[PDB]
């Protein structure tokens, strides 16, 4: 009842980060503290991971294990989106605003940093457990997705929103709301499939799922708490971001069909104001 | 966010289902009482006001020195003996925003809307106190309202020219291709649109001295306009502005097109030069009988005949070019011409569509040349001889280019005055002055035909404002019968103030014997037909004022033949985009495109309720785009019978229409005797 | 040394399906005898069936073991046109000429098409035998690939082309000209990763790799003969059709490095009308 | 294949281990027999000849008209005398393939060499057939070639100019601006060269008309020549080539400079304009302290001091316009431009140097200006005044353009032939009569500095293969010494040629008693110092030719300062390219950049060794990119040192090369006395 309209959703939000000039973000990143900018490349970079992984392997692999042709095509794009626009337009950020040095260092944080590691290490090991034939394991690489697309991308997310809201590197601003728009969608459609597999199963099992959604839920959090420290603090946001990603984990929740798991916290407002050709016949010559 | 705003933003919040829009006097109250009554530099009486202003650079000495402090003082208090205020806030914001004088640093309000219209009525009078006075009473009615140009830089020491319109004639060498990008820089330099022709150049693989395959073609020529428009960007504020017009027969047709394309290389594409296309009959006559056409390489013509393609007659002149063996000439589909430029106009909304036909078989100085382009808004159509500059040390031979000084009736304002003669006869007068005035030192032909043809363009605006406040629909024959007598009556007017200025002068314009003034042929329709509104409704808006008849019609014929007629051009009906805020007026004679403008000025957001929208009248006020285009080129069509120049007609299409559907309608425009089409604005 | 230019040159040619409008091609399509009608549809019908392959599996199995974050996005890419845009296309042509009783028919006779089957069997088998690192079944399976892209696929596309160069079915024969010049892109990139593998190998390996392709081809060639009297004899094409095939069996050979195994031949010129920065060191400045 | 074609092609076929160099001979032997003998029009006598080159509108008959054909007959007799025979094949193919005349179909040959020497000497002798006789033999034993221009177009109805390098002051105003576009464009349709100085013109973000941060600066006029060199470029056979120099100083110097970064945005990167620095000594000084540098908006400059920044001395005005609060500027790092220019100049090979003070340390004009800027090719370096062009109907201010033609002596064939003086004096002659019969119509300052300035460009070439020749490596003090004697010698000479002119004729140039000749400084160095050669075996080199002394100087001294001097500059070593393979020299005085040179030529590859190259000279043809640069620097300065003009100086550097060597390359021309270095090619 949903493919085709996520296709065409999909392959109407087409764009690519060559669209946006960025050169006019250039005084307003000169301009940010020392501490802000590591903050912010570190934050793009994170962001850039997940992309890649997604591109790579989440959506690809979900889009082999998934049956029915336009289901296919509707991930294929998805898949695409992630690796071959996302995680690309980072690149575009990076070259624009800062030397090559600041960039090979922020692409060797990436790999040593423990709380990255450790986010990919978990989605990614659930997207190479899904087994042929095997529902269950798809349901888990599922909610992985789904939690990758709609709550994990957000302690990034944050940082660029907080700028675009304050009038401040609104061309990079663009390009991430562009990003956050697709990831909405792929969320939205993701978690519809989960819920199609969630629903076969017997009630015991329908617990078992929960538990298992919960838990990862959980876990991810945690580690996403210390990352959220680790780059915040330096810039004062930590606690701000913090409600933000529980805000976007109960979105996550519901993207799969459960309740919300966290309580409501107002969110800093800045984050919120950061959000044919027809031939002429002989009688049209003629009145 | 500023308290007006706020009481602004209010219009959009329905109350009882219903916009509040009284919300808006309220926010233009609050918008003066809090800004603009706060950063008014404030003088003790006007004396201290003027002499500070006349010291300071601000205003030019000369005009003010021709009346006495009294007389000056009298006219001030003309201005502010009316009381006008502002009836909605987005008037008085363009106003204060745009036209009202502010110190050099741009902090603080030195004139008033009362002190601009007093200062341009005084550069207006030209020392009669009267006339001031007159003036005075003409703009504080917003009756009559200058053009931007004049407006806003009238009396003003760092003024630009008064003039903002030229049409430029370029010849087919390196020293006039040369001499016209100077030209166009120079008075892009003043702010005004400058027009270029280029269908004398040659097209792309014509010899250049026995040398084959040698020219670069209209597109090389246009991405020279292209990049001296960008130099020339008038402070960047408002970038350089210009338009290259090519006749359809031109050989360089498709890649005089093809610039427009997104999907250009960008070695080709031309940015900030806008495109028109002249279209004659002889294509409408081939497209219709989907006959092979051909375009032809103009050297070869010019070479063959002595005279250029586009001073020819192509209706007499193509089957003569078609059977030369010396004329070089390659083939096309006519109809496939047409739509690719209903696709082109849907991609872009260019190019500019002039029937070249259609403004010439009304034309009424065809002696002097035929109308072989239109101006960057499209609606000036007037004959222009080409000039030949030569090399240096040689004498030129400078021909007349196009330029005319603009202004717009207030129709609802001259209505509700029952003022159409006066307001007529007194803006002619002002036209009249500022092209007196005008003497452009780097625009020969420019400056030349300015002398010569003292071509002046009368507009109106409001026409659907004040039909609307009229309970008519914009689309029903009871708005043309008002549009026929109305423009009827402004060009009798018109005809009759040229023709009392001719005799007061004892001069009338150069060439005026051989044009159809002088012959009578212009009075023929006026003579034998009735413009007399046909509806009981319509006649009665026009009770109180004097409705010409063939009577009066055949006077005025008698007076034009004894006395002649001091203007070559009198009407034409311009865009007025950012003037009509001011005086609170749809514009031009378009539909209008929204009921409510919504507008982001800083970082707060403002809504423009059409002028005089309400509960009552909100059917009335229909969009553009909810309207049927062939009523509107209905409408456009009887207006343009009592207009000499031509009409800026803007298209407004709905995303579902088709490429068809903009073919029709240019098609029914050329057949219901449109002049131009401006813009294919798609919603 | 190329993927981010193939990168650019591919999203570059991005399109969809409803910039064509097909309606009008029924204006030319009626005056068609049944054996053209007969054998545009089985044609069409093996172009949809090979591209469906090539979606699901080809294209994802080689970004699959692919490494190298630009080449997989790129790769993703073209996963993507074929999916998202090649499959819709092709569905849209059939549902504009045919009814849906037509349509079914024709595809189960070319389901059970001998010579189609056969070499479609033949480059899924060599898809479905790539194994975890190991480069010479990578290689293998790319060689099938570009043989379809560049080669397999014109026996085909001769005959839009052959009507696009007449005047006759010029919407589908647009549609079906940007979906070649998509392919033969895909066909010189998979090409280009084929020919590093080739590289990386011994003199005896690569004499034995060019066996294996000169091989692969020989079998596609023969069935392609067969292939090409089975459909186009009826509408007494097949001699300038072996020319278009042998022609493009050449250009694949090409873009696997190889050299032309097939003498030069002209083509039915209807189809061609239808085809070290260092600081100065304050002694720099005395002499 | 074509046979010659394959017998060249068996020169680079090692036999023995040796290069088949003896191929090349039976290479130009059989292209001659096979190709140019079958496609040479046949003619019965060289009367039947002219007639047909003059009546099918190939040749001027004016100039013609000056002999009888008497006189024709016998220089056409003297320049086939000699029997001259091209020594390899690709002198006779650049010369049948560029310059032989050709129908007007490119199908047949209407000249031989001897007939476009011949014709080329009547056109130089101006009616004087012993002259013309002169002409022939100087041209026909190689010893003077005229520069490319003056060979192909001489004589030729359908011609260009014969002068090809221009150099355009333009004036800060829009009016000067236009103008130089306008020059530039008819410079460039003649086919010559255009180099425009545009430090004169204000700095991006300075006011216009006292309305701040209006200018677009030097960047936006360079996008506006850029697309003016674009489209006059020359029918398409040459694409127009333009030069832009910048001041160091001028603010737009970092924006000027990043028009030529690879990187760099479409909008700003210009494509086909080459850019030059001008570098005076104080910022070298500047950059070798390390000290904080300002570049200076030149209107604030020209406000405040009433002249130009590029017409005040940086080195004494600089402190001052640092110290002055009303002139604006900006701190820059002397040494990162410095290390900008040289990664500039490694990734692109821009942008040309110029050392202002190194070229006006000797300038002899500096009292008519200083030299602010070179030309296209940076061998240019005259005195030049701005034009102040006006408003139209106004009266110009026409200043002085620059313009030289060029001619090159064949050092190994004058060297050989033991006339230095002969050759110096007949070219001076020719440079002279090609100077005095070339008038430009359409750019005033060129026209008069032209008549004024009488300026000329006698150069050299073959240097290089004259030395290696000679068992001499060019890196060598022996090849200095010879170098050093050699252009003394021209030097003297051709003051020499130029005072007995100005004796004939009664006249100097303009301003010449205020010149360094008038006063004697000129001669300061030449009657203290002696520059007879150092080394035995250069000074047998000389043996049978008379090296002037300090008595000749002295003499020559006293023979100026009688009668002045005809040409205001005399000499500039421009790179000579095309011409020297017909010449059969390696061009211009720089190194070959390799011994055997690979051409494509259609699908046919041509081997084009050194000429001269050998087995037994095989150590001596060093390639450019293998020597040392501060040899070849050393070799410039002692050849700069009797030019009074530039010498094209090209960098021949290897990739392994950072940007510190090529800076240090830079500073040490600095130091050496060079004056411009023209391009930085990287191996
Ligand atoms: N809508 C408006 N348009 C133009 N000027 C206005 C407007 N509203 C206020 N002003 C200016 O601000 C002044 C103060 O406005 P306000 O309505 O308070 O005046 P008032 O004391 O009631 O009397 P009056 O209307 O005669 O000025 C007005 O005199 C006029 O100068
Ligand atoms: C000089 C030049 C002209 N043109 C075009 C522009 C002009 O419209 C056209 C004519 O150039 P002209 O300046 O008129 O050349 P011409 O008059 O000497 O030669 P002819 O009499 O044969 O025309 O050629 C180019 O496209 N490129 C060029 O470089
Ligand atoms: C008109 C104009 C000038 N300029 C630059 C080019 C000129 O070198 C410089 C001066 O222009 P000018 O033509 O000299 O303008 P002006 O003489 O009226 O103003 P001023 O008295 O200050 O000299 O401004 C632009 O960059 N853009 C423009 O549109
Ligand atoms: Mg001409
Ligand atoms: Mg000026
Ligand atoms: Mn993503
Ligand atoms: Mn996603
Ligand atoms: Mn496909
Ligand atoms: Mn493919």
């Amino acid at each position: 009842d949903f493919t085709q309209m996520f296709y065409n959703q999909n392959v109407k939000q087409f764009w690519l980060p060559e669209e946006i000039a960025l050169n006019g973000d250039l005084l307003t990143w000169k301009y940010l503290g020392k501490n802000e900018q590591d903050t912010y490349m570190k934050v793009l970079a994170g962001l850039t991971l997940l992309d890649t992984e997604q591109g790579n392997t989440g959506m690809p692999i979900v889009a082999e294990h998934v049956d029915g042709h336009q289901r296919k095509a509707v991930l294929n794009f998805m898949a695409m989106m992630e690796n071959a626009v996302h995680a690309k337009s980072y690149s575009n950020i990076f070259m624009t605003l800062a030397p090559t040095e600041t960039i090979n260092e922020v692409f060797e944080w990436v790999k040593q940093n423990k709380y990255l590691q450790k986010k990919a290490q978990m989605i990614v090991g659930l997207y190479k457990a899904i087994q042929k034939d095997d529902e269950i394991s798809l349901f888990k690489a599922m909610v992985a997705s789904v939690y990758l697309e709609s709550f994990l991308f957000y302690s990034g997310f944050y940082y660029p929103l907080y700028f675009y809201g304050q009038g401040k590197l609104m061309q990079s601003g663009e390009i991430i709301n562009l990003i956050l728009r697709d990831e909405a969608i792929h969320g939205v459609y993701v978690g519809l499939l989960a819920q199609e597999i969630y629903n076969k199963q017997t009630e015991e099992k329908k617990a078992e799922l929960r538990e298992f959604a919960i838990d990862l839920l959980n876990q991810l959090y945690e580690n996403e708490l210390e990352y959220t420290e680790d780059l915040y603090d330096q810039v004062g946001l930590s606690h701000d971001v913090k409600k933000f990603i529980r805000y976007n984990a109960n979105k996550a929740l519901m993207n799969l069909g459960f309740d919300p798991y966290f309580e409501e916290e107002d969110i800093n407002p800045i984050v919120l104001n950061g959000l044919t050709v027809e031939p002429l016949k002989d009688d049209d010559f003629y009145f | 966010v500023p308290k007006w705003i706020q009481l602004n933003n209010e219009i959009m919040i329905q109350k009882d289902g219903k916009f509040q829009f009284d919300k808006d006097k309220e926010a233009v109250h609050s918008y003066f009482v809090d800004y603009i009554n706060q950063n008014t530099v404030f003088f003790h009486n006007l004396k201290e006001k003027l002499d500070y202003l006349v010291e300071n650079q601000y205003y030019e000495e000369e005009f003010l020195s021709l009346y006495s402090f009294e007389d000056i003082k009298e006219v001030f208090k003309t201005a502010y003996a009316k009381k006008f205020r502002f009836p909605s806030f987005m008037s008085a914001f363009k106003f204060y925003n745009d036209y009202a004088l502010k110190t050099n640093d741009k902090k603080k309000i030195l004139e008033r809307y009362e002190d601009r219209i007093s200062i341009v009525a005084l550069f207006f009078a030209n020392g009669d106190t009267e006339k001031a006075k007159e003036y005075v009473n003409l703009m504080i009615n917003q009756e009559y309202q200058p053009s931007t140009p004049t407006f806003l830089n009238a009396g003003r020491k760092r003024r630009g020219e008064l003039v903002s319109c030229f049409l430029l004639e370029v010849n087919d060498s390196l020293n006039d291709i040369s001499r016209a990008i100077d030209i166009s820089m120079q008075l892009s330099k003043l702010g005004g649109g400058v027009s270029l022709n280029l269908s004398k150049l040659r097209a792309k693989g014509e010899a250049i001295k026995d040398v084959e395959n040698a020219t670069k073609g209209v597109v090389g020529v246009m991405k020279l306009l292209d990049n001296a428009f960008r130099y020339a960007d008038q402070m960047g504020q408002r970038q350089g502005s210009g338009a290259a017009y090519l006749n359809i027969f031109h050989r360089d047709i498709n890649d005089f097109l093809d610039t427009k394309k997104i999907s250009a290389d960008e070695d080709v594409r031309v940015k900030t030069l806008s495109i028109g296309v002249v279209i004659p009959d002889k294509f409408v006559e081939l497209a219709r009988e989907d006959k092979a056409a051909y375009v032809f390489y103009p050297h070869t013509i010019y070479k063959e005949y002595g005279q250029h393609m586009d001073e020819m007659d192509m209706n007499e002149m193509y089957d003569k070019f078609v059977d030369n063996p010396r004329v070089k000439k390659e083939k096309i589909n006519p109809r496939k011409l047409l739509e690719k430029l209903a696709m082109l106009r849907s991609e872009s909304g260019y190019p500019y569509i002039m029937f070249q036909d259609n403004v010439n078989k009304v034309h009424a100085n065809n002696h002097i040349s035929k109308v072989k382009f239109s101006n960057l808004c499209s609606e000036v159509l007037q004959a222009s001889q080409v000039s030949s500059y030569t090399d240096y040390d040689e004498e030129d031979e400078i021909g007349l280019d196009i330029s005319c000084n603009l202004g717009s009736l207030n129709i609802l304002n001259v209505m509700e005055h029952k003022s159409i003669e006066k307001t007529v006869k007194l803006a002619t007068d002002s036209l009249t002055h500022v092209s007196e005035t005008t003497d452009i030192r780097n625009a020969p032909a420019v400056r030349r035909a300015n002398k010569a043809m003292k071509s002046i363009g009368l507009g109106a605006m409001n026409l659907h404002g004040y039909l609307a406040q009229n309970g008519i629909a914009y689309e029903s024959p009871e708005a043309r019968d008002f549009a026929n007598t109305f423009f009827m009556m402004v060009n009798f007017y018109s005809i009759q103030r040229s023709a009392e200025i001719a005799k007061e002068k004892g001069e009338t314009f150069d060439q005026y014997e051989g044009s159809t003034y002088a012959t009578g042929e212009y009075f023929d329709k006026y003579v034998s037909t009735d413009f007399s509104p046909k509806y009981e409704k319509i006649a009665n808006l026009f009770e109180g004022m004097h409705i010409p008849t063939t009577e009066d019609w055949k006077k005025l014929k008698a007076f034009v033949a004894e006395h002649g007629m001091y203007h070559s051009y009198r009407l034409c009906i311009a865009p007025t985009g950012s003037i009509s805020y001011v005086q609170s007026s749809t514009a031009s004679v378009m539909p209008i495109m929204e009921r409510i403008e919504e507008r982001t000025y800083g970082n707060s957001k403002t809504y423009y309720p059409m002028p005089g929208l309400a509960s009552n009248n909100w059917f009335f006020y229909k969009e553009a785009y909810d309207m049927d285009m062939f009523k509107v080129v209905d409408m456009i069509a009887t207006i343009q019978q009592h207009i000499d120049q031509g009409i800026s007609f803007t298209l407004f299409l709905k995303d579902t229409m088709t490429t068809r559907d903009l073919n029709r309608i240019d098609l029914y425009a050329h057949h219901r005797g449109i002049k131009t089409i401006y813009y294919a604005r798609t919603k």
